DNA sequence: CACGTATGCTATAATGTGAGTCTGACGCGG
DNA sequence: TCCGCGTCAGACTCGTAGGATTATAGCATACGTGAG
RNA sequence: GAGU
């Protein structure tokens, strides 16, 4: 995002920075919950070779 | 100006920005979309109506015979939610409705002169809705789930590379009707337009022009713009428009006149463009080898001959142009195709295709949906105006061609359901003018492209679906019969219709059982919102793009509230404000600002509205009654953020709250959370378990009440007045006669609930709030729902909480408790279990619910009474019978064994089994209720007599003491008008009030008024007699069970849980722990004042976890306590109220910037005293969400308390005595028992039953199952050395049905060892492969 | 790519001849006489009105193939069957055959669990009976309402309506996703837990300690009666057939091996122990 | 099999069968009538649909849809996908003597050690209760030892500490990403329902106790009981097998 | 002989069908 | 080489619920086994 | 629907 967080957590992040920050956040759960399969896939295939 | 309910206590706010708008009704969607399915409306095709009037009339296939419809009614619900939930059954009105069979005679051209039928047929019940939101389906709450679906009109999307590593973008149109079938346009690499009619194979775009009848020559006038070629003596002349060269490079010399513009070979810039124009240049001599390409539009002929010399849509030649000069031609019309802006798409499309006429093109339209089945003419037009073309197959909707007309720039937005020609053509070109690089792509996941289908939408289309399967067999009928004996009743079927809408409200995926453990997860529940389940996208078909947080969500979805799961962005919680427009799209309020004055004029603007204005931030200063304090104002358009002039800003946020939907918005000081960590605590709230205690939060925000309200776990006052009568089971109020109409007796009754089972088993109890004779107002808490103080939230108990390192005992967010908890009773939690004991029929015979049990102790027997069933209040443990039964054994062959034994004992109880409900093991409980459901024929138990006996004597109590306060408080008015204009004080009440029918006075508005009191004190006579019946009737009826089963007996359990280690607690930003150790008082933690701390929370738990906001939570729980404990200090030294008063107002009036103002004086001292007293537990503060507390402010708040400004204390070791070394955070943190109980979760097995086909154990505890042993755990001991660990987790652990028996054996026989076999698993896995044909063999040594 | 089996039958289906009233009488005088073109041209022509009634006959049991070809049997036997001498025509005629055929084969094939044709059409009017019900009762009738109006017992429209229950699949997953089966939450019944075989071993192995734990000539009567050591299960009155030879004695004999053996069970710590299993 | 409702439950290829012996016999029978050609073939094609549904459905293009519209599981959907018969029923597998729990701390523990709910290792330990029973002649059979757990005497409590002593079980926790993510530990008894976890090896399990849960399993031979204490032990497993640096380590 | 189950015949003429779509990455075959 | 088809899609946990859905003619002789 |  073109537009940083300028704020901190003991500051308070205003409701624009903090549905800014949102995005990361959601991708980053999101990212928990879909690639660990791509990872664990990876794995299940290394152990078939191996 | 507070309400009696605040003025017994007051949270104090730390908001500045002025609200000017109120949250609304949150549970607003479902009650006005269900109301709008039943709503009766004439014209407003809104549910019933309309789908009747969609579907209906339905004409014969013989024509002689229609059924049509005039009007429906719903029968009132047999069964109140009360009955319907004890019995097991749907809470529903029966549709009856008005249908007319009219015939026409097949003599008579169509005479309808023959035969009019008309009757009141009945077509399923309809599940009604609650007052609260929810249906009861087989006597169980549910809730139905809004849906977010791609909106039906157009959209041009654009596969971004994908297809063809030449990395083309290629275009395309998808309309989306809201039925029918999907109309396709595509590019294709080579840049021809295609049309896949339902998704099918492809066709070319041009073949469904001439299916419309478009000849080619229309075809190219249409999408091409002409250029004239006129043949002047010998040159070669063409009319200029000077812009179309415009960017292209000059492939000839440019002459104009005499005069040369253009050098040949150079680039025409904007000077050229504007000397042409202005010398109104309409001729230019051009070379003939320039016509060498370009395309004629229309069919040229040799007038000589009258043969064709070329055909429209031809590239043209030096010798075409020859003979078209000779032929007696000077004027071509050629088409203008300069690749860049005007692309030759159609004149190329129209290359590919290989029909010719209107027919041909119909016929390879027909060939493709039905390939094979030879083409006719009639079948070819017919289906073809049957796919897009037919009212009846097709319906894009008023928000279809609501939304088609605005993507195409139309001014009109309503219009047909039916795809015109015209309307084909426009998006045709739209997507040719997006494919040039004029016009843009729509966005799929943008909010004005998503729209919202409550409840009332989904029971309307799968009422319709009943409907359709109901016209088929009805026109069936029609045709088939005799016209004249049959009626319409004979031809309807009711199954069908019920069977559509049962399935929709009971197997439908967003039909979902309620979430009741608290208030907030229900209202959150129901205001949810999800993009799956059918006509909506899966989790296979879900990527990262729609999952994402749009822009648009801003003010209608919440960012922060999702599942932490697969359905990660697939599933919403809407925003507080947000509301549904009248076509479905989302929208949110805004502030109107008006010459830069901000209005408190409130816009709803929808996802597409809002893209269009500059809106200020809410944040952003006003300036005292005007405008914009700041020169430059921080706003958002365009989707976008930056500083704006103050004469450019439109408009503003609402509310700091409208960003954030109602389960974030509870939480405190969000601003200062991470957006992970407060998801998970916007999320763990709603898996609080209500304590038995409800406590109010400290630390609050403002929607506490709000939420509690509008939840209706609440009973809250409609008409206001006094008090007559609190009870622990009821709350009469006598109404104010400002607000109590003069016809019927106003006196109100809400009953109360009481101790009642949740969905999850929890415990739902109504309490009264209010005393004995209190004066209450319209929309005042009268009782409060399970977790909720005075009207406000309670999700659980506020604690003293130090933040520091124990012996370990907080190491990974493990939690160290004070005995001081379990002993107060705090987050004890009452859990009442239902269980069911069912007498069914088997093929031996039926059987019995007797106390007579093969093979029972006394000590069983004792606890069941004669008819076989446990007394009320009976405390029973794992295994103690609750419900004797008792199964007939035919054929009992027994081994010899039994045969000695049975001998023995003499113990035969005859050919009888024990099959008896005993309590589940390990849960253990007190006996609150039993239910006895029987069949109507079977001779009912002595228990099930006395019961109804009970419920008789109950309900004949409860009519007439309605009938007597009623009256009671009907004559007391009688008597107050006769007194009016009749002076009879003492006079009347000597004589009997029952011999008042007799007294009037003179005839004015007051002897009418006598004669409305004298009706309806004999309406309620009779009322009374005839409720009387019903009563008596529900109770005596026997209720109709499955097939097979004769009686149902429902024991209901009481469990009181005590708090204690593996239990899971979390606070609201997101911090979970699991209860590692309960520490007696001495142990823990102690002030300078001796008092010990309640939990130990670990420090290094925040740094990481970046929820800063249970530490400010802290600080200011500890300084509203501070406050609570001067206020408890000198209420035990009485004092003044003035000096109470004075404290007081000093505290609410506290904050640099405090929007609520507190003047407190106006309080009666009586109000005062009662305000201390609950203040005195601790003064309640609210934090708004962005407009919350802020540090200085706390620190001032700690000042008035006398506690430090650091929040940090002096503690001491209460095993030592000696004190920490540095100062400790210590305060009060909200905490909240999650539904995660480890009594609920710990679960052991040794050996058990096993699983049908494969003979490995079961899996849950609930089945009692192994834990499975995964590929994964496998590979571990694999890595290891363990060989005959895992062989033993294969074989003897698992299937090995010989091995685990002999290994038992061995093992009590103490020998340890395994003597393995062959899993079980792999015998199946033989047979199956060899069901597949293949000979599998084992090959021996 | 026509590669649909209905739509390849039905293209060859609509390539036949369709008949006329003439050419009925003609083919079917010769088709009863036993003409082999003639026997498969009618069937042949005759096709499509199969069809069009196999058509109004889907979505009850089987596919539309499967009542098309149920559905030619009827007009086999129809073809076998007609009448030409009488003047009424032949369509009329195989409708009856064709619907006969169809709805007999629908009656037996749908159900997994074969239903009598006998049940089947007594649960036809069951059900036709709750229809009218339903229409004026605006709920759904009753057990005890259906026998009220046929005159039947209650006992006998509740077996019917039973025997209308349809099966569950067990290898579908339940839980809304594909989560657990309805077989791995089902326990094989049959079978005993290793803890319950595992005690039936321990008895059967004691109980030949404690035949040797007795008298000689009372553990030989006891055994031998209840089939223990014996190999049949005889009764005090055939205990007579061995060497005991009486009825009294035998039933002295038999309650006095089982009185000593009840406070053999007193003294090791059982009776009553051992009374509540 | 008949449910309890009294309703029965069947396979579906019992269905595919159905369909196979219904077309097959239809099929003898039109062949037995000398039917016309066209029917014989409609016939023939139904019947290649019903095998080829039964073996493999779906493969030969629009799979039969039994009851709610899912298509009917055919005998190769039994062995072929992940949830077939290899990957669930025969490369993994449930298991007995097997039991869970929530985790918490156990800081007094040392390295070796674990918290065992008392209950939990009860019915664990339940064959080998039985077995030092009838060695002491406390029980006199099984059915008898049987009721004395069940009445959970005194006595018992006594006997099952002496089974736990010197007896490794195995704590796993998922995911099981590597070796350490099972350990063995010698069990200690103690009163409440929740396993007690040392600190240093919540590292390899990536345990943290906001309410993860552990699988518990006995080594029920004494081979069994020898590769959990020599190989799988706690102690024994200090350097990460995936580079040289230990994972059991403060933090 | 009754009971349970099955194969039989009915005569205005009628004779052509009919869900859900959109995942994404890779590796061969036509 | 351009492009339709088929093959995968991480591991364990608990909780559910619905049984729901549906229609079919009626009656006489024939075929076959069981009970008294 | 939730659990990690
Ligand atoms: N969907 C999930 C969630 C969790 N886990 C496992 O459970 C662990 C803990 O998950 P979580 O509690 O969400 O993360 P922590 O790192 O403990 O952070 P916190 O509890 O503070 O949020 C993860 O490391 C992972 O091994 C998982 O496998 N799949
Ligand atoms: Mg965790």
């Amino acid at each position: 995002i073109e537009t940083p967080i300028t704020a901190n957590f003991r500051e308070g992040l205003n409701v624009l920075q903090y549905f800014i920050s949102t995005h990361g956040a959601r991708k980053g759960l999101a990212d928990t919950a879909l690639k660990t399969a791509n990872s664990g896939y990876l794995t299940r295939r290394l152990v078939d070779v191996a | 100006v507070y309400s009696y309910t605040e003025k017994k206590r007051i949270r104090k706010d730390f908001g500045k920005r002025p609200q000017v708008l109120d949250v609304p009704y949150l549970l607003s969607i479902q009650l006005d979309s269900f109301q709008k399915f039943i709503e009766q409306d004439p014209e407003g095709q809104y549910g019933l109506e309309a789908a009747f009037r969609s579907v209906f009339p339905i004409q014969s296939y013989s024509g002689n015979s229609e059924l049509q419809y005039v009007s429906y009614r719903l029968g009132e619900p047999v069964f109140d939610v009360q009955e319907c939930q004890i019995r097991g059954v749907t809470y529903s009105a029966p549709l009856r409705v008005k249908l007319r069979l009219v015939i026409y005679e097949r003599e008579a051209p169509e005479g309808t002169v023959k035969d009019i039928k008309e009757q009141e047929v009945y077509m399923g019940e309809i599940p009604l809705m609650t007052d609260n939101g929810t249906f009861v389906i087989n006597g169980t709450e549910r809730v139905i789930v809004s849906q977010l679906h791609r909106s039906p009109g157009v959209f041009f999307d654009s596969d971004k590379g994908k297809t063809h590593s030449s990395g083309k973008v290629l275009y395309n149109a998808r309309i989306i009707p809201y039925r029918g079938s999907w109309l396709d346009f595509e590019f294709d690499p080579k840049d021809n337009l295609f049309v896949r009619i339902d998704r099918r194979r492809k066709l070319p775009a041009t073949i469904i022009l001439r299916a419309l009848n478009y000849t080619t020559e229309q075809i190219l006038d249409l999408f091409f713009e002409k250029v004239i070629f006129e043949i002047r003596d010998n040159k070669l002349q063409m009319e200029l428009v000077p812009e179309r060269l415009r960017g292209e490079t000059a492939s000839f010399d440019i002459e104009a006149n005499g005069k040369v513009y253009v050098e040949k070979g150079r680039r025409i810039t904007a000077r050229h463009i504007r000397q042409l124009e202005k010398d109104d240049v309409k001729l230019i001599e051009v070379p003939v080898e320039y016509i060498a390409g370009k395309v004629v539009a229309k069919d040229y002929i040799d007038e000589s001959t009258g043969e064709l010399i070329c055909a429209a849509n031809m590239e043209l030649s030096l010798d075409l142009l020859a003979k078209l000069s000779q032929s007696g031609h000077k004027r071509i019309e050629t088409l203008f195709t300069n690749d860049l802006d005007h692309g030759p798409y159609i004149s190329e499309t129209l290359r590919v295709d290989p029909t010719n006429d209107r027919l041909s093109a119909l016929v390879e339209i027909y060939r493709m949906m039905r390939p094979g089945e030879p083409p006719t003419r009639e079948a070819a037009e017919s289906l073809f105006e049957n796919l897009f073309f037919s009212e009846d197959r097709y319906d894009l909707s008023a928000v279809g061609r609501m939304k088609f007309n605005r993507s195409l720039l139309r001014e009109e937005i309503e219009g047909s359901g039916i795809l015109s020609k015209d309307d084909i053509i426009d998006v045709m070109k739209k997507l040719i003018d997006i494919r040039n690089g004029k016009g843009e792509v729509d966005d799929i996941d943008h909010l004005g492209n998503r729209r919202i289908r409550s409840v009332g939408e989904m029971a309307e289309n799968q009422f319709r679906v009943g409907l359709v399967r109901v016209e088929r067999a009805v026109k069936e009928r029609l045709s088939l019969g005799d016209l004249d004996t049959l009626m319409p009743q004979d031809m309807i079927n009711a199954k069908p219709i019920s069977a559509a809408v049962k399935e929709f409200f009971g197997s439908s995926q967003l039909s979902q059982f309620m979430d009741q453990n608290n208030p907030l997860s229900e209202i959150t529940h129901k205001r949810r919102i999800s993009a799956l389940g059918p006509g909506g996208l899966t989790r296979e078909r879900a990527g990262f793009e729609v999952r994402d947080v749009h822009p648009t969500h801003y003010g209608r979805v919440c960012p922060i509230e999702t599942p932490e799961g697969p359905n990660i962005g697939l599933i919403n919680s809407l925003s507080v404000y947000a509301q549904t427009n009248e076509y479905g799209f989302l929208e949110t309020p805004y502030r109107k600002v008006t010459d830069g004055v901000v209005t408190d004029e409130i816009h709803y603007l929808s996802a597409i509205e809002e893209g269009n204005y500059v809106i200020a931030q809410a944040n952003s200063n006003l300036d005292e009654e005007g405008h914009f304090v700041e020169d430059l104002v921080t706003c958002r358009s365009k989707g976008e953020s930056s500083l704006f002039s103050r004469d450019q800003v439109d408009y503003m946020d609402v509310s700091t709250q409208q960003v954030v939907s109602v389960g974030a918005s509870l939480i405190p000081f969000l601003e200062h959370d991470d957006a992970n960590r407060a998801l998970m605590g916007a999320n763990m709230q709603r898996q609080a378990v209500p304590t038995l205690r409800a406590d109010k939060p400290l630390v609050g925000t403002g929607m506490e009440r709000a939420v509690a309200v509008d939840s209706g776990v609440t009973a809250v006052a409609k008409r206001g007045g006094v008090v007559q009568y609190v009870d622990a089971s009821r709350i009469v109020i006598k109404v104010n006669e400002d607000e109590m109409y003069p016809g019927e007796a106003g006196i109100d009754i809400y009953n109360l609930t009481k101790y009642t089972r949740s969905n999850q088993n929890t415990c739902i109890n109504q309490m009264p709030c209010v005393s004995l004779g209190e004066p209450v107002e319209r929309g005042d808490v009268l009782a409060d729902g399970p977790s909720t103080d005075l009207g406000e939230l309670a999700l659980g108990q506020n604690m003293r909480v130090a933040f520091m390192p124990w012996n370990g005992y907080n190491f990974e967010d493990s939690i160290l408790v004070s005995e001081r908890v379990v002993q107060e009773d705090r987050f004890t939690t009452i859990h009442i279990q239902e269980l069911a004991c069912v007498s069914r029929d088997t093929k031996l015979g039926p059987e019995e619910i007797t106390a007579d049990i093969p093979n029972v102790g006394e000590a069983a027997l004792s606890k069941l009474d004669e008819s076989g069933i446990v007394y009320i209040g009976a405390e029973v443990t794992g295994g103690d019978i609750l419900v004797g039964k008792v199964t007939p054994k035919g054929e009992t062959q027994l081994t010899p064994e039994e045969k000695l034994l049975r001998a023995i004992f003499g113990e035969k109880a005859s050919d009888v089994k024990d099959s008896s409900l005993r309590v589940p093991n390990g849960v253990s409980g007190t006996v609150i209720d039993v239910q006895v459901f029987t069949r109507d024929g079977v001779e009912k138990d002595k228990r099930a007599l006395e019961i109804e006996e009970m419920q008789l004597k109950q309900a004949k109590k409860d009519l007439s003491e309605e009938l007597q306060i009623l009256e009671a408080g009907l004559f007391s008015r009688i008597r107050a008008v006769l007194v009016a204009g009749g002076v009879e004080a003492e006079k009347l009440d000597k004589l009997p009030r029952d011999r008042w029918l007799e007294l009037g006075l003179t005839d004015e508005e007051k002897q009418n008024q006598l004669e409305q009191l004298a009706e309806q004190y004999d309406e309620l006579k009779h009322e009374f007699e005839k409720k009387l019946e019903a009563k008596r009737r529900k109770i005596t009826q026997g209720d109709d069970l499955a097939p097979g089963v004769l009686k149902i007996v429902k024991v209901y359990l009481a469990v009181k849980r005590r708090i204690q280690p593996g239990d899971k607690m979390a606070g609201r930003h997101g911090n979970k722990g699991v209860i590692s150790k309960i520490n007696p008082i001495e142990d823990m933690p102690y002030d300078e004042n001796g008092t010990p701390v309640d939990i130990v929370l670990n420090p290094l738990g925040v740094p990481s976890r970046m929820n800063i906001g249970q530490i400010l939570e802290t600080h200011l729980g500890m300084a509203a306590k501070g406050i609570g404990d001067k206020i408890n200090a000198m209420l035990k030294q009485q004092q003044e109220v003035a000096k109470l008063r004075e404290f007081i107002q000093r505290a609410y009036d506290l904050g640099a910037d405090v929007r609520q103002k507190v003047d407190l004086s106006t309080f009666s001292d009586e109000e005062v005293m009662r305000l201390a007293e609950n203040l005195r537990k601790g003064m309640p503060i609210a934090t708004p969400v962005f407009d919350g507390a802020k540090e200085a402010e706390i620190k001032e708040l700690l000042k008035l308390g006398d506690l430090p400004t650091s929040g940090q204390i002096r503690l001491y070791d209460g095993r030592t005595g000696e004190q920490f070394e540095r100062p400790v955070t210590v305060g009060y943190m909200y905490m909240l028992k999650l539904n995660h109980l480890v009594d609920d979760k710990m679960h052991a097995r040794s050996t058990g039953s096993y699983s049908l086909v494969t003979q490995q154990p079961l899996g849950g505890k609930a089945q009692f199952g192994g834990q499975r042993f995964g590929e994964m755990e496998v590979w571990a001991l694999e890595a290891y050395g363990a060989a005959y660990t895992l062989q033993e987790m294969l074989t003897v652990k698992s299937d090995d049905v010989n091995g685990r028996t002999k290994m038992y054996k061995n093992i009590v026989d103490g020998n340890h060892q395994m003597e393995p076999g062959m899993p079980e698993s792999f015998n199946v896995l033989l047979k199956e492969i060899r069901s597949l044909g293949i000979n599998i063999e084992l090959e021996d040594e | 790519r026509v590669l649909d089996a209905t739509q390849l039958y039905l293209g060859e289906i609509g390539y036949s001849p369709l008949l006329t009233a003439e050419e009925e009488v003609y083919f079917a005088r010769r088709a009863l006489r036993g003409d082999v073109a003639s026997r498969r041209r009618m069937i042949e022509s005759n096709l499509r009105l199969v069809v069009k009634i196999a058509r109004r006959y889907g979505n009850r049991g089987l596919a539309l193939l499967d009542l098309i070809e149920e559905g030619n049997l009827g007009l086999i036997r129809a073809v076998e069957k007609f009448d030409p001498e009488r003047g009424f025509r032949f369509s009329t005629y195989a409708t009856w055959w064709i619907r006969q055929t169809i709805e007999r084969a629908i009656m037996n094939q749908t159900r997994t669990i074969r239903l009598p044709i006998h049940i089947v059409k007594e649960l036809n009017v069951y059900l036709r009976t709750a229809r009218e019900l339903s229409h004026k009762l605006d709920h759904e009738p009753s057990a005890e309402e259906i026998a009220e109006q046929l005159d039947k017992p209650v006992d006998d429209v509740s077996r019917m309506l039973r025997l209308n229950e349809r099966i569950t699949s067990v290898d579908t997953p339940l839980g809304g996703d594909s989560e657990k089966a309805l077989l791995d939450i089902l326990a094989d019944e049959k079978e005993n837990g290793p803890e319950d075989t595992t005690q039936d071993d321990d008895m059967k192995q004691s109980i030949v300690k404690w035949l040797f734990e007795l008298n000689a000539k009372q553990r030989e009567v006891l055994a031998r009666r209840f089939g223990l050591l014996g190999y049949e299960a005889a009764t005090l009155e055939d205990v007579g057939r061995e060497i005991g030879l009486t009825r009294e004695r035998v039933r002295q004999i038999q309650v006095e091996g089982l009185r000593r053996l009840r406070e053999i069970l007193q003294t090791q710590g059982l009776n009553i122990e051992a009374l509540f299993l | 099999v008949p449910l309890d409702g009294g309703r029965f439950a069947t396979s579906d290829l019992n269905d595919l069968y159905r369909r196979v012996i219904n077309r097959n016999n239809r099929l003898k029978r039109l062949l037995d009538l000398a039917a016309p050609d066209i029917i014989v073939r409609n016939e023939k094609r139904m019947l290649q649909e019903a095998v080829d549904a039964l073996l493999d459905n779906g493969r030969r293009g629009r799979a039969i849809t039994g009851s709610n519209k899912r298509p009917l599981k055919s005998l190769a959907d039994m062995i072929k996908g992940k949830q077939g018969r290899f990957r669930q029923n025969l490369l993994g597998k449930r298991v007995d003597y097997s039991g869970r729990s929530v985790i918490t701390v156990g800081p007094y523990l040392r390295l070796h050690q674990c918290g065992l709910p008392k209950k939990m290792a009860l019915e664990l330990f339940k064959p080998f209760i039985y077995g030092k029973l009838e060695l002491r002649g406390l029980a006199t059979t099984i059915k008898a030892a049987k009721k004395m757990v069940e009445r959970e005497e005194a006595v018992v409590w006594d006997i099952l500490d002496e089974v736990i002593r010197e007896h490794p079980v195995l704590l796993n926790r998922a995911p099981t990403l590597h070796r350490l993510g099972i350990q063995a530990f010698e069990p200690v008894l103690i009163e409440g329902k929740a396993i007690q976890l040392h600190p240093l090896v919540c590292a390899a399990y990536n345990a943290d106790f906001d309410g993860d849960q552990m699988a518990v399993h006995v080594p029920l031979t004494l081979e069994a009981q020898l590769e959990a204490r020599a190989l799988m032990m706690s102690t024994n497993n200090i350097l990460s097998p995936a580079n040289g640096e230990p994972i059991i380590v403060p933090s």
